[PDB]
RNA sequence: AGCUUAUCACCCCGGAAUUGGUUUAUCCGGAGAUGGGGUCUUAUGGCUGGAAGAGGCCAGCACUGCUGGCUCCGGUGCGCUUGUGACGGCCGUGAAAAUCCACAGGAAGGAAUAGUUUUCAUGCCAGGUCGUACUGGGUCUCCAAG
């Protein structure tokens, strides 16, 4: 090509050609943990326009953006939350029956 | 080029009507010689191609050919 | 072959429960039972395959 | 069929459950299909050997006399090795043999 | 002292039901030959009854009411237990173990669960139960 | 383009310390290892189609091309270029946007002479303009055989 600098973006494979001579040819991840997603094809970002979603998105809640693991987690903090709230106005009932 | 071994497919293909044109592809291979031979039509996404080995069914797949469609040799 | 652990045998025009065998002590038992049973296809052979 | 597509050459979805087993005659060109809902189906079926035709199958006759048990019916069925009559058996304990 | 019963309320956590709540019908924590490891029946509600207000039409409000069930064994792993409870008697016998691993047998279970969930649900109880666990 | 294929990573049973696993480099395990059973990321390789009809290596005649064969099966690094996967640390916690993709969400719409949805597959049409010639002690740059 027109470029002849050494560029990461432009990096040459050596491929063997069917005539005998050799020819220059041009050669998903977790939101909250960071890890990669499993199960997630890691194809070029643009070309995600067309891959059905069954292999983009797994079956499940957060599925396409979390491991699962965390999302566990979150869930388990959710459940928490709402205890410690009905916890918090149990005792805000009991601090009212005083006053 | 696509590869596919449903002989009532590659029928259906020929049987379309709407390709100019096929061809046959006479090879020899050996595992004890044999006359290994290829059936390829034009499709209008990409080409699809019939492996066949046994004699009788590359002459069965010739006769099924309807007349309007013209094969090529080689 | 049932879920009673007792594979019976019957003839095709008669009927009759000619032959059986017991293969789980435990008829009540659910942990398992008869899954599937298969005649041999080979003849002069007479074997019945029990899972 | 193994020449057609991969795809079904013909889809048929009519039992009233789900369709516990199908098995195909020995012999005859016949076949029979066994579902949850006690009603057995029997259906002929033509298999060219070498003609360039689809195979033509086509509905014979509602079998009824299975019950119904526990939401499940003929749990198996199996044809004669040489005649037209098909065995059955089904979660009511009671295992049943078809006749002409 | 056990805590797990077959009015004991638990959220499933993994297999697609993630912040689910379901009813342990019937525990059984010993196991069998399929599923050796500790075990419980458990039933649940995939899609949440949607909000219902007074403008909404008497055909609209059926659909929104309308809740589609599962039921299945899961792991006490990716179970939560919950103190809330709710009544099992109506359908602990339908999901009992034989029910699984062999339809049709689901389908008629899951049809009772969702019209005992619709009954329940619907000018009855248990709010609480049949509400989206925001997580 | 169609099959097969992953170190790492993830899940379940199991509960170690009489301390086990293991890399060139020594870090990890009651915050769940050794051990047993499953998951996929498919880069990269194996087979097939493209495909031998191509190229190449030979041979005979015409005297202006045709006509006939082979184009096969292996081993290998103290040699060299390159990519990929997990690591060791340094101290400067480490460019932006366009474009594409992912999810909490449940308002909206879904029926009896064709109810909704088309991320499944096929069929159909279109994709302007600019440069592409050559050269390239006094500018830069890509490959470096025995």
């Amino acid at each position: 090509r027109r470029n002849p600098y050494n560029t990461r973006s432009n990096k040459i494979k050596v491929v063997k050609t069917p005539g005998g001579i050799l020819r220059a040819q041009h050669v998903p991840k977790c939101g909250d943990c960071g890890s990669a997603l499993q199960g997630i094809s890691t194809l070029r970002p643009r070309q995600y326009a067309t891959v059905s979603k069954t292999h983009k998105t797994v079956s499940r809640a957060y599925g396409g953006s979390r491991c699962a693991n965390c999302v566990k987690e979150r869930i388990i903090r959710a459940f928490l939350i709402e205890e410690q709230k009905i916890v918090k106005k149990v005792v805000k009932e009991q601090t009212e029956a005083a006053k | 080029a696509r590869e596919i071994t449903d002989i009532k497919q590659f029928l259906e293909l020929t049987r379309r009507a709407d390709v100019k044109t096929a061809t046959v592809k006479i090879n020899k291979k050996l595992n004890k010689p044999f006359r290994q031979t290829k059936f390829k039509v034009r499709g209008s996404s990409s080409l699809y191609t019939l492996v066949i080995n046994d004699a009788g069914k590359a002459k069965k797949l010739i006769q099924s050919l309807p007349p309007t469609l013209k094969v090529n040799r080689l | 072959g049932s879920d009673d652990g007792t594979v019976r045998v019957w003839e095709i025009l008669t009927g009759r429960e000619v032959y059986r065998t017991t293969l789980i002590d435990d008829e009540e038992n659910p942990d398992y039972h008869i899954e599937c049973i298969e005649w041999n296809p080979d003849a002069n052979n007479g074997i019945l395959a029990v899972a | 069929d193994l020449d057609l597509a991969s795809t079904p050459y013909k889809t048929l979805r009519y039992h009233e459950k789900a369709v516990r087993s199908v098995n195909f005659h020995k012999k005859l060109p016949l076949f029979s299909s066994a579902a949850d809902d006690g009603t057995i189906h029997v259906f002929h079926a033509t298999v060219y050997d070498d003609m360039m035709k689809n195979p033509m199958i086509v509905p014979l006759k509602k079998l009824t006399g299975h019950k119904v048990i526990n939401s499940l019916g003929v749990l198996d069925a199996i044809w004669h090795p040489r005649e037209a009559w098909l065995f059955s058996a089904g979660a009511d304990n009671t295992a049943r043999l078809w006749t002409t | 002292a056990k805590f797990l019963k077959a009015g004991k309320v638990a959220v499933v956590v993994r297999g697609r039901y993630a912040g689910k709540k379901v009813v342990i019908v019937k525990p059984h924590d010993e196991g069998s030959k399929s599923h050796p490891f500790g075990h419980a029946l458990v039933a649940g509600i995939e899609r949440y009854p949607l909000k219902v207000t007074k403008k909404h039409g008497a055909k609209k409000v059926a659909k929104r009411t309308k809740i589609k069930p599962f039921i299945k064994v899961v792991n006490y792993n990716h179970l939560l237990p919950t103190r809330y409870t709710l009544d099992v008697e109506a359908f602990k016998s339908v999901v009992s173990t034989e029910t699984f691993e062999q339809p049709s047998q689901r389908e008629e279970a899951k049809k009772v669960v969702k019209k005992a969930f619709e009954e329940r649900h619907q000018a009855g109880k248990n709010q609480w139960f049949f509400s989206k666990l925001r997580f």
